[PDB]
């Protein structure tokens, strides 16, 4: 489950570039 | 469901405002 967690990291990324000043919560869940 | 939301088809950079602040 190496793969999510390789496709965890770029999400984190795409997340950190749109929510800019905002930020958001990272949950591998839910 | 992030992951299974975009881990398993692509997501629009659109679709990935949802999970902002
Ligand atoms: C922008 C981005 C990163 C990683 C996976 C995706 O579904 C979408």
């Amino acid at each position: 489950f190496v793969n999510q967690h390789l496709c965890g990291s770029h999400l984190v990324e795409a997340l950190y570039l749109v929510c800019g000043e905002r930020g958001f919560f990272y949950t591998p869940k839910a | 469901g992030i992951v299974e939301q975009c881990c398993t088809s692509i997501c629009s950079l659109y679709q990935l405002e949802n999970y902002c602040n």
